[PDB]
């Protein structure tokens, strides 16, 4: 469905990022590729086609490449205004049509990284007798401000129902984020227990509660 | 200059149509594959749909084919998109995109609009 | 410390939308009054002087008023590119320097409004454990996308260890945030119940919950 | 054209000192007043400190007096703000304004900086 991208990465200014994106056969083997770049609330823009040319208005530190079945972004000398999201895309065979990688997130960092504390937290007793049963899994004072959350329902992973909000920078310069998962009450004593895992470039912590 | 304009972005019911337009000025639309690319809320890129500057060829992606409908006027300068049977998981913002090339073979998509928005409910 | 303004308003493409600032005797009175505007992630912009002068590059449905201890920002036709973010702002004799308005935000509506869901959770029994009592109040499905948040411990107001997350679009377009509130495993058994009450376009809702 | 670009900002500890500088272009600084503008994270617009164009009149925002210190160099077409036994409530966005006039008399600021991050831990 996707091509394979790193969620996020960074770099210190005037540093050398890469970024990766891998396909298959029926992709970026036969078919070359292009990068687009996006700033937040904007559309996206085209930085790079036919697998290594630059359109005209993009800076020369900006150079792509394609090896087998996977491609390659380089920026070197990172600049503040590099902040943003980039996505690999190609033909594919066998979708007949576009496919696009998942996007990977780039900082310049200003200030030192940062592991997300998390908690869990069971459904409220008043929304209970609403006939209602959220779960809320908080994540705070992690830098850079960008995460990936996945749910389990004992020990299935559940993708009905679950929202995470786009992180957001607080009073001491780290983000924020909160995800919240809609049961019913049933759903909820139905299963031993339920699990919020967190991913911060490339680590994870997993939180666990149950019916008391 | 190059510039494209979409217009039809309404919130509806769930099961309705919905008929989206895209204007194109500052160039030669007949020479160009168009296609429509969205965006659901702090997700990816998906790829919609795709035609070349004879609509004679047309592909879709997975989630919309048989639903969605993709056609041009090449005198009008606008490409169209017709959506049936909406489902909450069209929710997103719609793009149109303009290729170098006059086929759609490619991912190579130089222009983009700004977007409209869809709600379903 | 501040100028009065309203946090929020709206209306629709092609309406008339104002904005106010009230002052005293101390700023707006005596000295005239500018206004600024601020898209997300960008520096502010002078859009008026000197009560009712526009700079060059505004357009000319932007107009300003000034009456008595009070002034106003009125924008005929709206457009989608005036979402943004308004100050006032007035130089003030007691301060000896500049005072500003608090912000108002103002949205340009393309769906039904909608007021929010609230859910206030208590603290979990792993991080009390830990020595941590941290209570998470739970704001979803509001439009548009801007909110006030106050908490109340028994019926005192408490400002130390507040934090709001900047509300985010979920995948039906709606709008959603979180507020969390850092307390010790002492504080919260010190008092008979604490209260999260969130104000959406000048309406209140308010939640209430007390250790079990 | 007319530019003002700020540098300085960095992570510091509580109860630490830091200087930031303003540099500007494009206009000649010794006739206009200056002064400094910050912004915390979610929140608004807070005054700090402003000056005349000739140095001789200073004044500050309630939060900072005492603690920061505004100074220029009209030759070196330099701005500067000291900063002392800073606190948590510093951590913000300061930004580099400046005046249509001569004089720190009014709250009108024509040009603004893009800014710099302090962050106090
Ligand atoms: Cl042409
Ligand atoms: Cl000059
Ligand atoms: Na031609
Ligand atoms: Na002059």
């Amino acid at each position: 469905s996707v091509l394979t991208q790193p969620p996020s990465t960074s770099g210190t200014p005037g540093q050398r990022v890469t970024i990766s994106c891998s396909g298959s056969s029926s992709n970026i083997e036969t078919n070359t590729v292009n990068w687009y770049q996006q700033l937040p609330g904007t559309a996206p823009k085209l930085v790079m086609h036919t697998n290594n040319q630059r359109p005209s208005g993009v800076p020369d530190r900006f150079s792509g490449s394609r090896s087998g079945t996977s491609a390659s972004l380089a920026i070197g000398g990172l600049q503040s205004e590099d902040e943003a999201d980039y996505f690999c895309a190609a033909w594919d065979d066998n979708l007949n049509g576009v496919i696009f990688g998942g996007g990977t997130k780039l900082t310049v960092l200003g200030q030192p990284k940062a592991a997300p504390s998390v908690t869990l937290f069971p459904p409220s007793s008043e929304e209970l007798q609403a006939n209602k049963a959220t779960l809320v899994c908080l994540i705070s004072d992690f830098y850079p401000g960008a995460v990936t959350v996945a749910w389990k329902a004992d020990s299935s992973p559940v993708k009905a129902g679950v929202e995470t909000t786009t992180p957001s920078k607080q009073s001491n310069n780290k983000y924020a984020a909160s995800s919240y998962l809609s049961l019913t009450p049933e759903q909820w004593k139905s299963h031993k227990s339920y699990s919020c895992q967190v991913t911060h470039e490339g680590s994870t912590v997993e939180k666990t509660v149950a019916p008391t | 200059q190059v510039q494209l304009v979409e217009s039809g972005g309404a919130a509806v019911q769930t099961g309705g149509s919905l008929r989206l337009s895209c204007v194109a000025s500052g160039f030669d639309l007949s020479n160009h594959a168009m296609a429509w690319v969205r965006q659901s809320p702090g997700k990816g890129l998906e790829y919609i749909s795709g035609i070349n500057n004879g609509g004679t060829t047309t592909t879709y992606g997975d989630s919309v084919k048989d639903r969605f409908t993709i056609s041009r006027d090449n005198a009008k300068s606008t490409v169209y998109l017709q959506m049936n049977r909406l489902e909450a998981d069209d929710t997103a913002v719609y793009y149109c995109v303009k290729s170098s090339y006059s086929d759609i073979v490619s991912a190579r998509f130089d222009s983009w609009g700004k977007g409209t928005q869809v709600t379903v409910s």
